[PDB]
């Protein structure tokens, strides 16, 4: 096959002036789409506050309009989930990973108001979900909702603008132009055959969607970690040990949140109205906890910087690992919409300083500080879980901008991944779009 | 240059407190654990205890509850060390380093000049400097040996110079030693017979401890 | 903690000839470090990590060794080769340095120029009489000095103080003084001052006479 090799390598990335004007068009919606969806969550999360305030004296009735208006909020996501749209439920990369495969339709017209206001309910209402679901899936449909529009025709143009609307979804989400770019490349496209997405324009749209999100949000960053110290060679080894570590829990924990559908599953058997309540009470446990132990809670963003600083105990670490490994099963395993990256930061964080802190107290002529293994730690259940290391790397390089510790990053996630792979587990995304692709057929 | 000078340290009474200070020029001071090593008269160099830049690990030798406090003022670029309950023991030169790594086994980078604890119950004494000239029907050579005693003061350390440093060839100094809680120690300097008693020789000291600044001129006996 | 104790606690060798010092550890310990302190000045980092020469470091120096036992080495041993060589642990926690191993020049024995000093007419005046007595320029270090007083040995009194080998010519030198009240030194006539080296079986005799 020489001279038809000799052939294509003349014709080597020369993609349609009309895919790359596209793919410019994608990105740049899926950003203000991005930015909106956040500035909506946030003020959402606002006035939850304000109302705890109008109402700070009273601490029953303080915890029941703690609960309440989160469980309000979550109800309607769930309800505009099964009532509308019921694949904007959970994460939605799983979906778009089988759009690529083209085994799932992208309904944009359905999608993009369901997930948006859906999402909007369930992480403004302070549920443990990332805004990774949304902004990745919202910017898919984006992506799907150009193509029809302009009728543009070919397997390249609907799997590129496919692509670059869920990448530019992931930048716009975390900041990170590079793990976007990069989590199509590891861990979007269709893993078992050959592709046209053109990645030129893959990064036209990711370049346009983390301008639109600079254009609302500079100053200040998602994570702010400071410059931690260096890791000398002779520490390598206790990195390494870290990640075999992560590689049992990440299996583990993919048990966890499949089992965990089913288990919520049988609460509620179908029922759009069971269903619903359920996450209303779901929801309003998050806007207790939320109140009442906040690191337990949400997102998980905010605990990042508190926890690399050594500012939490060895017992406050144990305490918030259990409760937010529980709070991000309920959350996520439930099918509220949003995803699952965010909340995997922190729970990999947290297990990172506490480990750091063990090594700290066993080992001092390393001259430790906790700081680098909470940084090693928080692309490990990542690596470990749902098996994208090179874009959990380089998403927390990005986010945190420590580059000196790229080698226990790096050593901490083959270990997790390796022990992940070895102990006989599978990458999160892709068993749930097989249980989905199995039971569109166990139907029959 | 890279720069390390800890001051502070001088004549203190047993059971007192003396503060050091280290101060550190020419780098990025944070960003380093700093480290103080003190060595006892003829003796090793022995750790005392270590800081990180952060001032949020600081660990000390197997020693003593409060009896090292070792503190450090990044905005200042200085670093110190507190010895309370102070012991005889603790008379010693006092180094300040600066601490780095290879394979990550930790070295210390950077030393300073250091500064001298001094710890006895002895006071403050200036000293009495008498001229050491060679005797009435000396042994006239080609090279004549003077002399200036250096008696009584306390603590070290006296500092001898002759015609205010000139004189550098052929000069030693020997170590004082210590009798009855004071110092006594001498000055040699060989000339040649041509230079003395011909030009002026003159001995130099200075005992900073008491202020005492003196010259004393070396004449011929009888 | 771990002890760390170097060989030749002293020694000495000519220029452009072979040097080695040892350090050895009560347990086992990786990476030793070496620092060189000249009579004076801050010590130096010398060698690091069992076998690294740090920045200016002439390459004639040069370390090895494992587990227990390293060791330092000068192919050819220059003039400001001469200092203490310190070796350091961290492998383990916490740090040790080694007792130090000092090392001198040799050189060609020479005598001492031997010089004996009245009391002045100052310190007299205040009530005391010390008589100095100058033992200067010589190798080896070994050294006797015998006092008389009007040929006699004394004993009480005298305080001898050697200086550190020399850094132009690399001899020592040596100060005697015998003090006594301005009585009890009025008492008597002769002071000598004997200084017996290896050089010589005959004592260098000098002495001077109050008349
Ligand atoms: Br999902
Ligand atoms: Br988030």
């Amino acid at each position: 096959r020489r001279r038809q090799l000799i052939r294509q390598l003349l014709e080597r990335d020369k993609t349609p002036l009309a895919i790359l004007f596209m793919a410019a068009v994608v990105g740049t919606l899926v950003g203000l789409a991005a930015v909106a969806f956040d500035k909506g969550v946030a003020w959402l999360q606002n006035q939850r506050m304000g109302a705890l305030v109008h109402t700070a004296d009273n601490y029953p009735l303080l915890l029941t309009v703690a609960f309440l208006c989160s469980a309000v909020l979550a109800m309607f996501g769930y309800f505009l989930v099964r009532k509308y749209a019921p694949e904007a439920g959970g994460s939605g990369i799983p979906e778009i990973e089988g759009a690529l495969e083209d085994q799932r339709p992208v309904r944009w017209w359905r999608v993009l108001p369901v997930k948006f206001f859906g999402g909007l309910g369930t992480l403004g209402g302070g549920m443990v979900l990332g805004r990774d679901g949304p902004t990745v899936q919202i910017g898919g449909n984006i992506g799907r909702m150009v193509l029809d529009i302009f009728r543009l025709k070919g397997d390249e143009a609907r799997h590129t603008l496919l692509a670059t609307g869920a990448a530019a979804g992931l930048a716009a989400a975390f900041n990170a132009p590079l793990a976007g770019i990069l989590f199509i490349i590891e861990e979007m496209r269709p893993q078992f055959r050959y592709t046209l997405i053109s990645i030129k324009a893959v990064f036209i749209g990711v370049i346009m969607s983390t301008i639109m999100y600079r254009i609302f949000n500079h100053e200040v960053a998602l994570i702010d970690v400071g410059k931690l110290s260096d890791a000398p060679l002779n520490t390598l080894w206790l990195y390494l040990i870290l990640g075999i570590i992560f590689g049992i829990f990440g299996p583990i924990f993919n048990k966890w949140v499949l089992g965990m559908q089913d288990l919520l599953h049988r609460v509620h058997g179908g029922n759009i109205t069971k269903w619903v309540l359920m996450g209303g009470a779901i929801g309003g446990l998050c806007g207790l906890l939320g109140f009442v132990a906040p690191a337990t809670s949400g997102g998980g963003f905010n605990l990042i910087p508190i926890a690399t600083a050594g500012n939490f105990s060895m017992g406050m670490l144990v305490f918030i690992f259990v409760a937010r490994v529980i709070t991000t099963l309920l959350c996520f395993s439930s099918g509220a919409p949003g995803g699952i990256f965010a909340p995997m930061l922190a729970l990999g964080t947290v297990l990172g300083t506490a480990f750091g802190m063990v090594a700290v107290e066993l080992f001092p002529q390393y001259h430790l500080e906790a700081g680098t293994f909470a940084i090693a730690g928080m692309g490990a259940l990542l690596a470990a879980s749902i098996r994208a290391p090179l874009t959990g790397i380089i998403l927390v390089l990005e986010m945190t901008d420590n580059y000196q510790l790229i080698l226990p990053m790096i050593i901490t996630g083959l270990g997790a991944t390796l022990l992940a792979q070895f102990t006989g587990g599978k990458p999160l995304y892709s068993a749930i779009l097989a249980r989905t692709l199995a039971k569109q057929e166990a139907e029959q | 240059e890279v720069r390390l000078l800890e001051s502070g340290g001088g004549l203190v009474q047993p059971g007192g407190s003396l503060k050091l200070s280290c101060a550190a020029s020419g780098f990025d001071y944070s960003r380093y654990w700093m480290s103080w090593v003190r060595q006892a008269p003829g003796k090793g160099l022995k750790w005392i205890g270590e800081i990180n830049p952060v001032s949020s690990t600081i660990n000390y030798t197997p020693s003593l509850k409060d009896k090292f406090i070792i503190s450090r003022d990044n905005a200042k670029d200085t670093l110190y060390l507190q010895i309370s309950k102070v012991r005889s023991e603790d008379t010693a030169l006092y180094y300040c380093a600066r601490l780095y790594y290879g394979y990550g086994y930790w070295y210390f980078d950077v030393w300073g000049a250091g500064t001298t604890v001094t710890v006895s119950s002895a006071k403050t004494t200036p000293p009495s400097v008498y001229p050491l000239a060679p005797g009435s029907a000396a042994a006239a050579a080609s090279m004549v040996t003077l002399g200036c005693l250096v008696k009584g003061y306390f603590p070290e350390p006296v500092t001898v110079t002759w015609n205010s440093g000139s004189l550098a060839a052929g000069v030693h100094t020997f170590p004082a030693v210590l009798q009855a809680a004071l110092y006594t120690l001498s000055s040699s300097v060989t000339v040649p017979s041509s230079s003395w008693p011909s030009e002026t020789v003159t001995c130099n000291v200075a005992h900073p401890a008491s202020s005492t600044k003196v010259d004393k001129k070396i004449v011929p006996r009888a | 903690d771990i002890v760390l104790t170097q060989s030749p606690a002293i020694m000495s060798a000519a220029p452009g000839d072979k040097v080695t010092m040892t350090c050895s550890a009560s347990s086992s310990v990786s990476y030793i470090h070496w620092y060189q302190q000249k009579s004076g000045t801050s010590p130096k980092r010398w060698i690091y990590d069992t076998s690294k020469l740090t920045s200016g470091v002439p390459v004639r120096f040069s370390g090895s060794g494992s587990g227990t036992s390293y060791s330092l080495t000068i192919n050819t041993m220059e003039a400001e080769d001469a200092a203490t060589y310190y070796c350091q642990q961290w492998s383990s926690h916490p740090q040790t340095f080694g007792g130090g191993t000092k090392l001198e020049i040799l050189r060609a024995d020479a005598a001492p120029t031997v010089s004996i000093f009245p009391p002045s007419s100052e310190q007299l005046t205040s009530g005391g009489a010390s008589v100095v007595c100058f033992l200067n320029n010589f190798y080896p270090k070994d050294i006797n000095v015998k006092w008389k007083i009007d040929g006699s040995e004394r004993q009480n009194g005298v305080l001898n103080s050697w200086t550190d080998q020399d850094s132009k010519d690399s001899t020592y030198s040596m100060s005697s003084t015998l003090t006594l009240t301005k009585d009890e030194y009025e008492r008597h006539n002769s002071y000598t001052c004997e200084a017996t080296h290896k050089t010589s079986t005959s004592p260098i005799v000098k002495s001077f006479n109050r008349a």
